[PDB]
């Protein structure tokens, strides 16, 4: 795909996992092998041992940098690079955006409603930051039903 | 009535604004005082002679210049290993290593290079010796001479022309597309076929041979014949070599596309051909319109027939016709919407499909042609968005357009705008996160933590264009498609040797730092879009101040109440917008001067490592070629990049000069002349010398200009010089 | 190959289809559309003396209306068919 | 208070040339190393009494030839010189954002965006609105200097520690 | 003359910071020959920081 | 009637031949789009219907598809063989003259009539059979849209059957589906 070879049979990617240890292993030739700051450079070692171990294991690509490249297409080996991490995102970021759009809903309908956005009200907010997790079942509900978007009538627009 | 005299309001300013401001209002014709619709139209028309009498006087004096202090035989016999020579130096502050450190190309003298690509063009065109170029410059000489006469002919009141033939829509786009583009695509493809094919194949072809030196072998026949082939039978070979008669075919109009092996650049029978098609197809798309004959288009009832009847674009574009046709700021702003996209159009397409001999091997040539119109096209189509603005304030009339899809955009314009800036605030999220992300990754040791996204989507268009690289094989690499099949006996073997080829700029291969500025690029475009439309639609006033329009378009403020109204007019975003355009046109030159000065010395891969991230941007490409450029003079001497070495200077100095009018404004620099004024007005010797204009301080949108104007001049010279001196003084 | 009559059949079927055919489809669009029009006048009764409508040139004596300029319209399309068949034909 | 704010900016130019001088007077002809016999080799031998008497040596022999340790210090140590270094001039050109712009054109385009926000009912009722005019100012002069100020600690911070 | 005293309007008004807003009528002019008599209180404030504002019954729709 | 309990719309009341109220999108909601859009949806069909026996009959008797009957004008010679045989007149510059010169004179004749009704089913000329004259005329119209339809569905399945298999026609899809009938469905276009 791409002209990229996967990184677990690429000779760049290998290069760069022998040239990091021994950048790393350089630097521990002037410690103490029991030393404390030895344990960090040896730490550090198993770190990038496990962390090329691990992209060749997801089927990466890698070119002829010898560095792993990201499909972003929406291919059917690549889902882990762009598509399945997108999707959590998304979640996650509708989360705060609906919680976040939830809350000025509750304190819109309250006395005062701008000491509610300096002091935010916790007891307001967690109940709903919990009923952030269903929110593409609320925001779609929301669309359906009409709620979600104002009509334009009851919008404020500049004049022309 | 003083100085400026088209505006009473300017004369009797007694200070030294009336001074600017009459520079600065000298062509804003419509707002002069006791000022007509006649008056303005012929104006302008006379205006327009002036400016094709200045550009023909300028192509006339780099004709000139070329053909009298120039080697334009010498690089004619040589064009790999000689430097194309501009013009003479004639400086009284050279010392002696100026003089000889300045004589380049085997000159007499001092003289300066050419890096604006005549020397290529006019030896594809033809023009061999430099008494071609000489009888070139004294032929334009009298066409802006003649125009000249027609200018001033349209002000003489026995010729001047009413604004109902100056609106005159229907027969200005036919005499257009007839005559500006076909008839003069057509003595184009005249001039490619009778003088600049055979001048390719060795044959002087010039006026006194004109009707002697037969184009093709059978002439004329074949063409009102029918067999149009026949000019497409013996084209030129592989072995041909340019200007010599070996290797050489008799075909006029071939249709083989690709590079020519030897130059890397066009045919010149194929943009012979090219032209020949670009002119049937104007000549026939000029009449369109109805002017005097019965037949024709009226556009007035072209535009009121396009309304969906759906309802989605209002009443459609009805009410256009007069909106545009009443307007000169609503054609000005398509005329340089059209004209931007096709200077960047320009830039694209004489980088990887060379249209000059020798101009593919010339490097810093290409680079400046690639950043001049880009920088030219990133101002016309600001100015298209200003002249928008423009037309939006002083033009735009919503009574005559009512519910149109003008008016339309009035009505959603806080969507668009909304929109745009979520585009920008994605692009630039997304774009800084990663760059800064891959900058952190180069940081701590781990370059393979890099998040690098490989251009699937444009990688999949050079395949579907017939690069084998990618090896995604759709349609053009594979030949199961219908496309491939119907092209493979046709143009596909010039086009796909010139598309495999790694050495030329022809549809490079691209990679995550390709991906990375190509967002750059979407971040900038979107970004001064955003600017831009946001100024045009907020023209006519907004939530903050709704009566913009009575204003005028290039009013400094509204005061500090209602929170500060500072820069809320629609000219200061286009002064925002042209910081964005140059942020825009800086990264897209950067782009192609760091992706084509790897590929021309070969190293790709530090492009392909270093583009990722912005360390390798300021190291590998900021700071690695500015090494020739800054010891272009030292204590120990001086080189020949001497003059790009002061000129990058140069432009540090006016662009942070600038950000003295951008900074720092007004009332600071007008107390401190009203100490100047008491200082010079109390000192002996000195008392005496008064002043007729009152020292001021420079005005609020004067000083927004100003500072723009040096940020423009300064970001224009320092990037002029870097590229000028970072290709120029190290070729490759 | 035989230009004298690719180019006389292909003009003579254009102007076959501009008298016979696409004269109704003409003759309501150039009275539809009608003159071209700024700010509610025509260009000539505007002021522009030079976008007069020509009525001697147009002068036709075709029952049908059939003028000289759709003589040079409906055969110019006819050598434009004609020549892309000229063309396409010797290849 | 805007001649205090116009003044911070020639401060930033007074000191800014202060360190530089300072810098490259004694890189150039204090700071360096002793050899045997009485041979004084400093980091940059004496360029300091030809190269800072024109504007193309502050620029080559001091922003370019002492700028070779802050952007290849990647993969080491002193990156986070890099980094700072480069997030430097970010804070400075993003400085140059509020320095140069208005506060009526910021109104106008969170107009906008509080129209997107009132089609979606996300409108706070703490209305947003642009920085003010004094505070437009305050916060370009506040990242003006700290992104210049942080450019040179970087810089600073990496060369004299590399060649030190 | 007015809607109604303590009545919810929506302001017509091209040029106001409220226009297309939910406004509370505080006050009505009986008097003849006053162009804007109604005066409405928002819970916005405007860019100058005020609330009041007056307007004509012809600028304002019950809603 | 597309759908047992949906609400037809106030536009589509089922007084028109064929008139199963199936309009999700609302393309017909303009009333003059709507009168437009029933003489195009009848010489669409009745195109339609000139086709499937256009295409399965020349299949069926053994002289290709609509494809490998149609590529011979892209070929410099094909001779335009008609039921074997080739005709005298077959060439492309000759065909489609008369073709834009036949159809293009029924089309525009077919466009002057002023009646929204006539230019739908003109009768007269075009019904010899004196069938539009008898008995039964609404069930006919019926029997027009739905025949039409069929077609109109049939004219989609045989090109998009092009594109999916090229070099097969609509019958040898037919014979390819009917040796195998659970292997090879649209689920092969569906899932490569
Ligand atoms: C309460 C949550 C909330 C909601 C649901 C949204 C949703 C909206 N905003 Mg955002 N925004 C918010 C908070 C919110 N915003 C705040 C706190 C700010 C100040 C930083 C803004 C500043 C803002 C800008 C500058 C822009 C938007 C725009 C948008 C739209 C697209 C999302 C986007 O551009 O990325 C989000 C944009 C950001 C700048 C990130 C701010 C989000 C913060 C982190 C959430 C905080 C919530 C928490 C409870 C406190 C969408 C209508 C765009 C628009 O006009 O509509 C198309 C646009 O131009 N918003
Ligand atoms: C065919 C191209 C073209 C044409 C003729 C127009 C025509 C005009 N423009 Mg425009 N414009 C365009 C393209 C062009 N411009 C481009 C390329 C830019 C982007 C840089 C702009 C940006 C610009 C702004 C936004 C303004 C104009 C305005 C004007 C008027 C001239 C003002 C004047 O005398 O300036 C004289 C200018 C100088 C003396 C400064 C030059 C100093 C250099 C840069 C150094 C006139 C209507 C003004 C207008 O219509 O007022 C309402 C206005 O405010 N234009
Ligand atoms: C056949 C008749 C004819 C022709 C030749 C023209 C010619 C022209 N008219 Mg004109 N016009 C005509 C009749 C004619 N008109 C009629 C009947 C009307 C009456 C309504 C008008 C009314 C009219 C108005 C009112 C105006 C013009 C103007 C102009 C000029 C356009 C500006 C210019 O020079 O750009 C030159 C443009 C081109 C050559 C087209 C190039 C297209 C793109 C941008 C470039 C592509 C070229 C190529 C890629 C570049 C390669 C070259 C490179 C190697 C250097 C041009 C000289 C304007 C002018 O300048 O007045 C003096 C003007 O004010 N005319
Ligand atoms: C406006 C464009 C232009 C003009 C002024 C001319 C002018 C001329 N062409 Mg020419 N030419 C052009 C377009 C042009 N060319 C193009 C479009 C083609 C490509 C097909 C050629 C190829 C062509 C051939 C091959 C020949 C000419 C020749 C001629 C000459 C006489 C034409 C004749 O007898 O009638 C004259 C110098 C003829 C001649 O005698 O030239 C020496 C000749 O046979 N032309
Ligand atoms: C892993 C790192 C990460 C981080 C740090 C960011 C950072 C950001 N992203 Mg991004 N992005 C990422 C991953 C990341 N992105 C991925 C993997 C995706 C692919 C699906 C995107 C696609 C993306 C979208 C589609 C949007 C964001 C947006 C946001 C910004 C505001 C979100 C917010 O507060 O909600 C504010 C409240 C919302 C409702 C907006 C969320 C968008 C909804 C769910 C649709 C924030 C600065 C916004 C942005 O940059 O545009 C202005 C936005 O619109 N990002
Ligand atoms: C490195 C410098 C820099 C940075 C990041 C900013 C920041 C930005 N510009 Mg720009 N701009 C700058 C310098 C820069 N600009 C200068 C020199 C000027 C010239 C006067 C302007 C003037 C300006 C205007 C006139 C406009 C922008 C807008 C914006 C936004 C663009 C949308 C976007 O990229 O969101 C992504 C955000 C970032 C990349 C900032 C990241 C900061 C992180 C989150 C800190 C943690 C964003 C806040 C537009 C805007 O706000 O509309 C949305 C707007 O219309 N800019
Ligand atoms: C609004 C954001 C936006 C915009 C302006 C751009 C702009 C650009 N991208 Mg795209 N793209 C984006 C987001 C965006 N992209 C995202 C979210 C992804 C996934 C990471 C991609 C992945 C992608 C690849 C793989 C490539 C580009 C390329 C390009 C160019 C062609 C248009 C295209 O393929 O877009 C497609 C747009 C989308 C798939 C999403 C649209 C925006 C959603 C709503 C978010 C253009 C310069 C090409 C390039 O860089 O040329 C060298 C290229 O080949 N894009
Ligand atoms: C599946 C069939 C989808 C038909 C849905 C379409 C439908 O819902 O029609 C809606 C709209 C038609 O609106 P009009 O007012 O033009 O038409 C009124 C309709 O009722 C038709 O009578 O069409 C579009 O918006 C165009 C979408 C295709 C856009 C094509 C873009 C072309 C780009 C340039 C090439
Ligand atoms: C505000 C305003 C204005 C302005 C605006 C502007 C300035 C705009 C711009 C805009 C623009 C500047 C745009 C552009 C566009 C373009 C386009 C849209 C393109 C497209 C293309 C296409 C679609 C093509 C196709 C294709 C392809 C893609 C590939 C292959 C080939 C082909 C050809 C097929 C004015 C003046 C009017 C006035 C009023 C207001
Ligand atoms: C029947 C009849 C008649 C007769 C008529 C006739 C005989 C007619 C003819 C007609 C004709 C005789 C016409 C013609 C026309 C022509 C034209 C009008 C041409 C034009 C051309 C063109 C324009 C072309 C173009 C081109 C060129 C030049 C080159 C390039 C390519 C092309 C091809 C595009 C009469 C009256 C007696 C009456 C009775 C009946
Ligand atoms: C950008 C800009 C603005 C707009 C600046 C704004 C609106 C400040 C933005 C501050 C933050 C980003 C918004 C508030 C953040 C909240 C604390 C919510 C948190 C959300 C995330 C940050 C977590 C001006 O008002 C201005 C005024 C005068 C001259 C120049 C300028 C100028 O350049
Ligand atoms: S004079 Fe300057 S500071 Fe005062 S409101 Fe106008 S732009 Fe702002």
């Amino acid at each position: 795909v791409a002209g990229l070879t996967p990184c677990k049979e690429s000779k760049g990617f290998a290069k760069r996992q022998k040239q990091e240890i021994k950048k790393l292993e350089g630097r521990l030739k002037l410690y103490a092998p029991d030393s404390a700051p030895a344990l960090a450079i040896n730490a550090t070692i198993e770190k990038t041992k496990r962390r090329f171990e691990f992209y060749g294991n997801q089927g990466l690509l890698c070119g002829t940098d010898g560095l792993p490249h990201l499909i972003v297409d929406g291919d059917q080996a690549h889902l882990g690079e762009f598509v399945y991490p997108g999707l959590v995102f998304l979640y996650i970021a509708g989360w705060i955006g609906w919680v976040g759009r939830a809350y000025l809903i509750d304190v819109r309908t309250s006395k005062k409603p701008t000491e509610k956005e300096i002091i935010i009200d916790v007891p307001l907010a967690l109940r709903i930051m919990s009923k952030g997790l269903t929110w593409p079942v609320a925001a779609i509900g929301e669309l359906r039903s009409g709620k979600l978007v104002e009509k334009s009538s009851n919008i404020t627009v500049s004049p022309r | 009535s003083r100085f400026p005299k088209f505006s009473r309001g300017l004369s009797q300013d007694p200070t030294t604004r009336r001074i600017w401001f009459g520079i600065a209002t000298a062509h804003d014709f419509e707002s002069h005082d006791d000022m007509t619709e006649e008056r303005l139209y012929q104006k302008i028309f006379a205006s327009h002679f002036g400016q094709l009498a200045i550009i023909f006087l300028w192509t006339s004096g780099n004709l000139f210049h070329v053909a009298w202090q120039g080697n334009f035989e010498a690089w004619g016999q040589d064009p790999l290993h000689v430097r194309p020579i501009a013009h003479a130096i004639w400086d009284p502050h050279f010392g002696q290593p100026a003089v000889e450190a300045f004589t380049r190309g085997g000159a007499s003298g001092p003289v300066n290079i050419a890096y604006s690509g005549v020397y290529q063009w006019w030896y594809t065109i033809g023009l061999r010796t430099n008494q071609d170029l000489y009888g070139g410059s004294i032929f334009l000489l009298f066409v802006s001479a003649l125009f000249l006469i027609a200018g001033w002919l349209h002000l003489q009141p026995k010729w001047k022309p009413s604004v109902s033939w100056f609106k005159n829509a229907e027969s200005r786009l036919n005499h257009h597309l007839s005559g500006l583009f076909g008839v003069s695509s057509l003595a184009w493809t005249g001039h490619l076929v009778h003088v600049a094919i055979p001048e390719s194949r060795g044959e002087h072809v010039r006026w006194n041979n004109l009707l002697t030196a037969l184009p093709h072998p059978q002439g004329l026949g074949p063409f009102f014949a029918g067999q149009w082939n026949v000019y497409a039978q013996n084209p030129d070979s592989n072995s041909h070599l340019f200007g010599t008669s070996e290797g050489a075919g008799t075909a006029i109009l071939t249709f083989l596309g690709g590079f020519h092996p030897q130059t890397q650049s066009l045919w010149l029978t194929d943009m012979a051909h090219h032209h020949l098609a670009i002119a049937v197809i104007f000549i026939i798309a000029g009449h369109m319109y109805r002017t005097n004959f019965g037949i024709g288009h009226s556009m007035k009832e072209i535009l009121e027939a396009h309304t969906p009847p759906g309802g989605r674009l209002g009443r459609g574009h009805k009410g256009l016709y007069d909106t545009i046709n009443n307007s000169l700021h609503f054609q000005l702003g398509l005329a340089l919407a059209s004209l931007g996209v096709i200077t960047s159009l320009v830039a694209q397409h004489m980088y990887s499909l060379p249209p000059y001999a020798f101009l593919a091997q010339d490097f810093t040539t290409q680079a400046a042609l690639y950043t001049h119109h880009q920088y030219i096209a990133g101002f016309i189509m600001t100015g298209a968005f200003a002249h928008g603005a423009i037309f939006f304030i002083r033009d735009y009339n919503p009574e005559q357009n009512k519910d149109n899809v003008l008016a339309r955009m009035l009505e959603h314009k806080e969507a668009i705008i909304s929109h745009l800036s979520w585009a920008s605030l994605f692009l630039g999220f997304h774009t800084l996160g990663l760059y800064v992300h891959n900058d952190v990754m180069l940081a701590f040791g781990t370059p393979e933590k890099q998040i690098l996204i490989e251009p699937v989507f444009a990688q999949w268009i050079q395949s579907a264009h017939g690069k084998a690289l990618y090896g995604f094989d759709v349609l053009l690499s594979s030949a199961d498609s219908p496309a491939f099949n119907a092209g493979q006996t046709l143009w596909l073997p010039g086009w796909l040797d010139a598309i495999n080829n790694n050495s030329n700029s022809l549809f490079l291969t691209i990679g995550p730092g390709d991906f990375l500025v190509h967002h750059a690029i979407a971040l900038g475009l979107h970004t001064t879009t955003l600017i831009l439309v946001k100024g045009a639609l907020d023209a006519r006033g907004s939530k903050l101040m709704p009566d913009k329009k009575e204003f005028g378009y290039s009013f400094p403020c509204d005061g500090p109440g209602r929170g500060g109204t500072c820069d809320i007019s629609a000219w200061d975003a286009f002064y925002l917008a042209v910081f964005w355009m140059l942020n825009t046109i800086g990264w897209v030159t950067f782009y192609w001067h760091w992706k084509h000065i790897t590929l021309w010395q070969g190293n790709v891969a530090q492009f392909n490592e270093s583009s990722t991230y912005l360390m390798g941007w300021l190291r590998d490409y900021l700071w690695l070629n500015s090494s020739q450029l800054i010891n272009g003079y030292n204590p120990f001497g001086m080189n020949s990049l001497s003059v790009w070495a002061w000129m990058f200077l140069f432009g540090h100095l006016v662009w942070a000069t600038g950000f003295m009018f951008l900074i720092s404004w007004r009332g600071y620099w007008q107390e401190l002349i009203e100490t100047l004024a008491w200082a010079h007005e109390r000192t002996p010797l000195a008392n005496l010398v008064r002043w007729k204009d009152k020292p001021v301080a420079l005005s609020i949108v004067q000083a927004r200009l100003v500072g723009l104007a040096h940020f423009s001049v300064g970001y224009i010279f320092t990037y002029a010089a870097f590229l000028i001196a970072s290709t120029s003084g190290k070729f490759g | 190959a035989n230009t004298a009559l690719t180019i006389t059949l292909s003009t003579g079927a254009l102007l076959f289809l501009g008298r016979f055919v696409f004269l109704p489809f003409q003759r309501d669009n150039v009275s539809r559309q009608g003159l071209p029009v700024q700010n509610g006048v025509t260009h000539f009764d505007a002021g522009d003396s030079r976008a007069q409508e020509v009525t001697s040139f147009l002068k036709t004596n075709d029952p049908a209306g059939f003028t000289i300029v759709d003589v040079l319209a409906w055969g110019a399309l006819g050598h434009a068919v004609g020549f892309f068949i000229l063309a396409t034909i010797n290849n | 208070w805007d001649h205090v704010f116009l003044g911070l900016f020639w401060m930033y130019n007074a000191i800014s040339v202060v360190i530089f001088h300072f810098s490259w007077k004694m890189q150039s002809d204090v700071w360096g190393s002793i050899s045997d016999q009485g041979v004084v080799t400093h980091i940059t031998g004496g360029n300091f009494a030809q190269s800072s008497i024109t504007i193309n040596g502050w620029l080559r022999d001091f922003l370019w030839a002492q700028a070779s340790q802050v952007i290849q210090s990647y993969g080491s140590s002193l990156s986070a010189y890099g980094l700072l270094f480069l997030g430097a001039h970010f804070v400075w050109a993003f400085s140059l954002m509020f320095l140069f712009s208005g506060r009526g054109y910021w109104q106008e385009l969170i107009e906008s965006i509080v129209w997107a926000h009132n089609k979606l009912k996300v409108a706070p009722a703490i209305q947003p609105r642009a920085l003010s005019i004094v505070q437009g100012r305050a916060v370009g002069v506040a990242h003006y200097l700290l992104g210049g100020i942080a450019t040179t600690w970087a810089f600073f911070l990496a060369r004299i520690i590399s060649v030190g | 003359i007015g809607p109604k005293r303590g009545s919810i309007v929506k302001v017509l008004r091209r040029e106001s910071y409220w226009f297309n807003d939910t406004g509370k009528v505080v006050a009505v002019d009986q008097a003849p020959g006053v162009r804007y008599p109604v005066v409405v209180r928002f819970d916005k404030v405007n860019y100058a920081g005020v609330s009041t504002n007056n307007y004509s019954p012809d600028e304002l729709e019950q809603s | 009637e597309w759908l047992p309990g949906n609400p037809r719309p106030s536009y589509l009341d089922g007084s028109a031949p064929g008139d199963f109220g199936f309009d999700p999108l609302g393309l017909g909601e303009v009333p003059e789009n709507l009168e437009r859009f029933k003489e195009s949806e009848l010489i669409h069909a009745r195109w339609a219907m000139l086709a499937v026996p256009g295409v399965l009959i020349p299949e069926a008797l053994g002289y290709g598809n609509w494809v490998s009957a149609q590529k011979w004008a892209a070929t410099p010679g094909g001779q335009a063989t008609y039921l074997g045989n080739p005709v005298p007149w077959g060439n492309l510059p000759v065909i489609l003259a008369i073709e834009f010169l036949a159809i293009a004179f029924a089309e525009s004749q077919r466009n002057g009539e002023p009646d929204p009704e006539k230019r739908k089913y003109p009768g007269g000329a075009f019904d010899p059979l004196g069938f539009s004259k008898g008995a039964n005329l609404e069930e006919l119209k019926l029997k027009e849209i739905k025949n039409g339809r069929l077609a109109l569905v049939a004219f989609l399945g045989f090109a998009v059957q092009a594109i999916a298999y090229p070099g097969t026609g609509p019958l040898e899809n037919l014979k390819t589906h009917l040796a195998d009938p659970w292997h090879n469905t649209i689920a092969h276009v569906i899932i490569p």
